[PDB]
DNA sequence: TTAGCTCGAATCGAGCTAT
DNA sequence: ATAGCTCGATTCGAGCTAA
């Protein structure tokens, strides 16, 4: 009867490392191999009372009360020098290859059948459209997520790191390049094919990709978050901790391959958001709901049970979400 | 001796002894299915019951995190200043009309998840009434997510008729509805050797998987799903 | 009462520790506290500690612990708002300051 | 059903930087472009006690034996050269636009509602007063919070940077604009206009502000102050400590946006203090009280609430006041 | 209450039909 | 959707043991 598999493991491929954040000045940034890096350090900040009161705590008394003892606390805080306007953010873009292939799989007859439908996919239209979207969110910083909203000029470069040497050069405007819109462009496309050989198994590429924001003078920059354990006195209760590896201002590299996922276009809601994460259920973090909802038959689950185990093959635009779907990986499968 | 069946668990004893002390012993290991949890030498001069008294706090804290785990998921029925607390259900599933909410004065009553991000939608006294008849969690639900979904599903194309070990799970007194066979085959209608050849062991030539209209109201009558 | 009680019997029994405990290197080591929580260091100090431990008589170990209490109380907003945390305040100033009262006099 | 969504989150706009105190003299205000900056220095101090005592520490054996032993602090301080009378005082403001609409939202439309409020509030009253009053705030240095109190001559510069060079050029005299009256002038009408252009979304508008405050010959200066967690002796005690970022005495990013954000007039209570930051429940710390109390329906949830849910639109100086407080940002959106 | 087991009888699914 | 069939496999009840 071909039932799915109840192991289902899958490997990611497009593999970025955790991006490093530097400084220094516009029309030196061809030189920007010894930029010093951004350091996160402390400040204090004292805050009112801001939030909603649950109409016990509106009373005229209880709120000057409350006014009268201000929360102080320690936040992580992540500046320019006061000399320097640009931002480098600096990071490794592996991609791998061999996406259809799960890492565990319990049945033998259903890893036979995922292999056959994706090689069908790939062998129709290859990971051409998949890889132009992934060289789109390269081209453009989607990576640099709140460094990008008020930079007057940012633009990204993008090697191609053969034998430790770059064997083809990129240079981009990431603001020409919209975070709406996946155009058609010459260099875009032959990044793209470089992906699409990455992503078909062809070679091995390794890309270094290098974005550049004009931010302005001493301008607060915006490195990933990490998590407190809240524990300590409420003074110094380090509220909000900012995350480094070596004493220089980082970006996770998950955060960089969500922005990167940014390509699904195809979803049933409207084009007023645009492109969005390749999730299962189609998750968006920021507005709190589900798009591609499993009620209505276009999440990754019953679109892969549709066209893997009885030959019901959706719209093409699907099909690229599915096998976007398995180049982000997952563990797939019943519990 | 021979292993020891509590619902779904097993002691099953190590089949060579040693020697603690000067006395006899041998090693028991508590399985839940597949999953070993612990393993106990103990005297060979204890009775079975001893051996299962060994292991009874070890079976009762794994029900009690079970219960905290799969608690369902409880709604809160607030009035207009979303404060005091006029009724709790705890639901099998969550309205569909649920969004991101925080009460007005626009409508006297509001239901809402228990969860911290709250979610809800202005309700009637009558619209809340029908929403708590139609979704409340029967009082032992925390067992279906003991059970995986696709012998909980009202699907027919997509239902599995429970195992062995599954049926363990809702029908001996070791399991985690208390009931006897005999009472579960009372509540089916069945008789007895009919139920007991349903949660017969692999070491047996009659074996029958039960149906699904029998499963889903053995489900039913047992206050595991589908009984508000 | 207990809790104050138990303080009194743990700072006893450290009592029974090295005279100079307190003197170890650390970045961290409860200055304010090593006061109270070693004794026995103002012998070996007849210059450097004791006539500060003297002079000083610390007391607001005291109102540190009180704080530690304050952390170690339920955060409800309703007693806050009505007179029982009124009646907790007051039966707690009156066991600090029966608490306080007894580290007043450890120099005899 | 339209009911406010949980999580109602903004950023911020109207970001500032921290601002870098360094001293001079005056009539070298041109040429200050090397001057040193201003160094936090380590002092000791010795006072006597001079609280409130609680009727139980008069008796005078005590309070002259505490005076015996009185208290000794180390604190940090922050003074001018001695061959220096002017303070310089310089950080960078970029203004983004996109004030309506949130980072994070639950319901989908109480977003759709309120980005229509917004709309409609920019095109019948667009970012023009609220734009004088940024203005204002920003060409009279209250951002020298303490430094301006005793000034003998406070000015401030405004620049307008486009490709790191000046695109237009402000000079302003911070004691003739003053700290009470939103008067109207043709310099600052087109700040204005900028600030406008910025809060629109229209262009990008970077500001670097520099204001000269000539105070006298080695005085002292206040820079943000920082908090100690005590955990030293009871002699260096550390007692007060100052922000500095490298070596140089320096004011916190969010002080300057609070003294920029003073432009509340529109408070129930009389308006003989001033303006006040715009912020919910109006709080101001210095006074310890709230204007715009809840109970008097005039606080930034109610009327926002009536403005979106109920369609009650306040008067424009309220709804001046709830756009100010989109402006500023927030975590507004409880449970 | 657990844990099974025959033995004939009734039921069950999946093939076909007919109307 | 109604109405009904055959045929081999599975279930079912009421005896029974076994503990």
């Amino acid at each position: 009867i071909l039932s799915t598999a109840s192991v289902l493991a899958f490997e990611r491929k497009l593999d970025p490392s955790d991006a490093l954040m530097s400084a220094g000045a516009w029309a030196q940034r061809d030189a920007s191999q010894e930029w010093p890096a951004v350091t996160v350090r402390e400040k204090s900040v004292r805050g009112t009372i801001s939030n909603r009161l649950k109409t016990k705590d509106r009373d005229p008394a209880k709120l000057d009360a409350s006014i009268q003892s201000p929360n102080l606390q320690t936040v992580d805080v992540a500046n320019l020098p006061s000399d320097a306007d640009t931002l480098k953010v600096r990071f490794t873009l592996r991609v791998l290859g061999g996406a259809g292939t799960p890492s565990a799989c319990n049945d033998a007859a259903y890893r036979d059948k995922l292999l056959q439908t994706v090689a069908t996919y790939v062998n129709d239209q290859g990971f051409a459209e998949l890889a132009r979207r992934y060289a789109h969110n390269l081209a453009n910083a989607r990576f640099l997520w709140r460094n990008r909203v008020g930079a007057e000029a940012v633009e990204v470069r993008i090697n191609h790191i053969r034998q430790g040497e770059v064997a083809r050069a990129w240079r981009f405007d990431a603001l020409a390049i919209g975070l709406r819109d996946f155009k058609a462009d010459a260099e875009l496309d032959a990044l793209a094919e470089l992906i699409a050989s990455g992503l078909s198994g062809s070679g091995h590429v390794l890309l270094e990709v290098v974005a550049f924001a004009r931010i302005g003078d001493g301008q607060e920059v915006f490195p990933s978050q990490e998590l407190i354990l809240d524990k300590g006195d409420k003074k110094g209760q380090k509220s909000k901790t900012l995350y480094s590896v070596r004493d220089a201002a980082a970006i996770h590299s998950q955060k960089i391959g969500n922005a990167l996922r940014t390509i699904d276009t195809w979803y049933p809601d409207e084009d007023g958001l645009g492109p969005i994460a390749v999730e299962p259920y189609g998750s968006v973090t920021s507005q709190g709901k589900a798009y591609r909802q499993p009620k209505q038959k276009l999440d990754f689950y019953t679109l892969l049970d549709n066209w893997v185990l009885r030959d019901e093959a959706p719209a093409v635009e699907q099909q690229h979400y599915v096998i976007a779907n398995l180049i982000r990986g997952g563990v797939f499968g019943e519990a | 001796m021979n292993a020891i069946h509590i619902g779904p668990f097993s002691i099953t004893p190590a089949a060579r002894g040693l020697h603690y002390g000067g006395l006899p012993h041998h090693q028991w290991t508590l399985y839940y299915g597949p999953r070993e949890m612990a393993i106990k030498t103990l005297p060979d001069s204890y009775t079975s019951s001893e051996v299962r008294d060994e292991f009874s706090d070890i079976i009762a804290e794994f029900v009690i995190d079970a219960r905290h785990r799969y608690a369902p998921d409880v709604l809160e029925l607030v009035n207009s200043d979303g404060d005091a607390v006029l009724a709790r259900v705890a639901v099998s599933r969550l309205p569909e009309a649920l969004s991101g909410c925080i009460p007005d004065d626009r409508f006297p009553y509001w239901l809402l998840t228990a969860s911290r991000p709250r979610l809800g939608l202005p309700v009637t006294l009558n619209e809340y009434t029908a929403l708590a008849v139609e979704l409340s969690a029967p009082p032992l639900a925390w067992i279906t997510g003991l059970l995986p979904g696709e012998v909980l599903t009202h699907d027919a194309e997509e239902w599995r008729p429970p195992t062995s070990w599954e049926l363990r799970h809702v029908v001996g007194e070791g399991s985690f509805t208390g009931v006897s066979g005999a009472a579960a085959a009372a509540l089916l209608g069945m008789s007895a050797t009919n139920f007991r050849k349903y949660t017969a062991g692999d070491s047996a030539a009659n074996r029958q998987k039960i149906s699904f209209a029998a499963w889903h109201y053995l489900l039913d009558r047992l206050g595991v799903k589908r009984a508000s | 009462a207990q809790i104050c009680d138990e303080a009194l019997q743990y700072a006893a029994r450290l009592r029974e520790l090295e005279p100079g405990w307190s003197a170890t290197p650390g970045c961290q080591l409860h200055d304010a506290e090593q006061l109270w929580l070693d004794p026995l260091r103002a012998q070996t100090d007849e210059t450097f500690l004791q006539r500060r431990l003297r002079g000083d008589w610390p007391a607001e170990v005291g109102n540190r612990f009180a704080n530690w209490l304050n952390r170690a109380v339920s955060s409800d907003s309703q007693i806050l708002g009505s007179p029982e945390a009124a009646q907790w305040s007051q039966e707690l100033s009156k066991e600090l300051t029966m608490f306080k009262e007894i580290l007043e006099d450890e120099r005899d």
